[PDB]
């Protein structure tokens, strides 16, 4: 157990940008170096070998560097393809030795959530519960504040939300917000609207449904 | 495929799990093959190699109790145990490969297999249509919803229309709620012709083995 | 994807002054990696390493007689 | 105990025009399997069977010069 520090972890930048993954190891491994690609929920792809030998079928894009103790994976020319995440390696000493990972993000044009209204399930009062859902797509930041307006009060009983990894033909992330309520509750009550504080519009943009006729 | 590998699921604490790996070719008997879990959060870590031929092998030292590996020449076949779990044995695992023998990195990798630690109470999943209508429903991109929560174990893949437009999709990771998961998943569609054509969501579940697909209209 | 690489494992032992050819086969569609091939005075294919300077030097032995 | 066969595939169908040479290599101790290997007028190499009687067809037409 040998470890391989990697400074950098969390960077961004922007469409044909130069980056240099940040990798230094901690005792001497000699060149026997591997940089390697995780596609955003798939398996790590073989990327480049001894910082320097790249494998068959890999773009010109990528370059390695330095030798002994100090690494660094560089790139040129950068697509909305080239976004996922990468990784470090030594093959030396058994055993083994892998990394942290170093992410990044494509910076392109800046979206605002086109959000959606979604009525309940008409399963959910065959069930017991209530699934009011805002579903929200393409927008920047992740940083996003989720918030409620029922009859112009609020509920915060049970709203889980959760994050898409941004798509790699877009770049923009997505959230989801999902409602845990009873069935009581939600019958009395008429006008359903969900609010979403954010950067690229002063005023939350939300969609109501009313309880009536629907 | 070259590497196949078995299924996603999870154990009770202090319990033993069988895995499963195939191969294609003579890149077996040749070829030491290589064991590692994907944390996520925290990183990679290695267990150990294997000779197809031999039989000998070389564990890491801080994982090795938690470690078992027989190599049967049957059908190029890899197996893994493991020797009493814990909590942090929660991992995707992978089974690798490597170009020339034993080192110059790792060529091949594999589908995976999810594996975690909890051991709570089991429930099929839950599946819900997410349709407008009777609000507006008007315009260019009318993006609908499949809600598929309350369900055990993991591994949940939804696909709508076996892919009508995989131009940005839509995959909202799983929340842990009352001992189980809630998930979600979303794809963009025109307007242009949305009254006419059907559209429904196939959700999968091999975890528990059960397949719901519901009709959507307004 | 037929065909595949030609090598298994690197050779420690070296003999600078016992070998004649040296195919270098370049990364291709078959082996995704590059290859060292030497063939010895009695014959016999062997396989080396990229990194550490083995040819820059292995050169040298050879061309000089 | 290195050098992995070249051969992972077998094969038969081929154009017994566009070929340069052929070669055939004995079952060594690196690699088991009677080897067929034969370089393409193209630039790349494939493999044979031994039982199929088609390698024969090819050799005498490149003997016509």
């Amino acid at each position: 157990d040998i470890q391989m520090i990697q400074s950098q972890k969390f960077m961004s930048t922007s469409v044909g940008d130069r980056v240099t993954v940040t990798c230094k190891a901690s005792q001497n491994v000699g060149t026997n170096v591997a940089w390697y690609q995780q596609k955003p929920g798939q398996s790590p792809n073989a990327l480049i070998y001894s910082a320097s030998y790249r494998y068959s079928g890999v773009p010109d894009r990528f370059t390695g560097s330095g030798s002994g103790t100090d690494f660094t994976l560089t790139i040129t020319n950068v697509q909305s393809e080239d976004l996922a995440d990468y990784f470090c390696q030594q093959y030396n000493s058994y055993p083994l030795t892998f990394g942290t990972g170093t992410k990044l993000d494509l910076k392109r044009a800046d979206a605002a959530p086109t959000v959606s209204i979604f009525p309940p399930s008409s399963e959910q009062l065959t069930s017991g519960g209530a699934s009011v859902v805002c579903f929200l797509n393409n927008f920047y930041p992740k940083d996003i504040n989720v918030k409620w307006k029922i009859d112009g009060s609020e509920r915060q009983n049970g709203v889980l939300n959760s994050w898409t990894d941004q798509d790699s033909k877009d770049s923009t992330y997505s959230m989801s917000s999902t409602l845990t309520l009873t069935k009581d509750e939600y019958e009395r009550h008429n006008s359903y609207t969900c609010e979403a504080t954010h950067k690229t519009s002063t005023s939350p943009i939300v969609k109501s449904f009313n309880r009536n006729e629907c | 495929v070259q590497l196949q590998q078995s299924g996603a699921e999870l154990v009770k604490p202090g319990a033993s799990v069988k895995l499963s790996c195939k191969a294609s070719g003579y890149t077996f008997t040749n070829y030491f093959i290589y064991w590692v879990k994907q944390r996520p959060g925290q990183g990679l870590e290695w267990i150990g190699e294997i000779n197809p031929r031999n039989g000998d092998t070389d564990f890491n030292e801080k994982f090795e109790s938690r470690a078992t590996l027989t190599v049967d020449k049957s059908s190029s076949t890899a197996y893994m145990q493991l020797s009493s779990l814990t909590s942090e044995d929660s991992a995707i695992y992978y089974c690798t490969r490597s170009p020339y023998g034993n080192n110059y990195g790792f060529t091949y990798w594999g589908q995976g297999t999810l594996v975690t630690v909890s051991a709570a109470k089991t429930t099929p999943p839950s599946v819900y249509p997410l349709a407008p209508g009777c609000g507006d429903a008007a315009g260019s991109s009318v993006t609908l919803g499949c809600l598929v929560k309350g369900y055990f174990p993991e591994s949940v893949t939804v696909t709508w229309n076996s892919g009508s437009l995989s131009s940005s999709v839509h995959t909202f990771p799983a929340l842990l709620q009352s001992g189980l998961y809630t998930m979600s998943s979303s794809v963009t569609v025109p307007s242009s012709t949305w009254p006419s054509q059907t559209v429904t969501c196939s959700v999968a579940h091999p975890a528990s083995s059960t397949t719901v697909d519901k009709k959507l209209e307004p | 994807g037929d065909l595949q690489c030609l090598c298994v494992k690197t050779t420690s032992q070296v003999r600078p002054r016992h070998i004649t050819s040296l195919e270098v086969i370049k990364a291709g569609p078959h082996c995704p990696t590059a290859q060292l091939i030497a063939t010895l005075k009695n014959g016999r294919k062997i396989c080396l390493d990229l990194q550490a300077p083995l040819y820059k030097k292995i050169i040298k032995k050879l061309l000089e007689s």
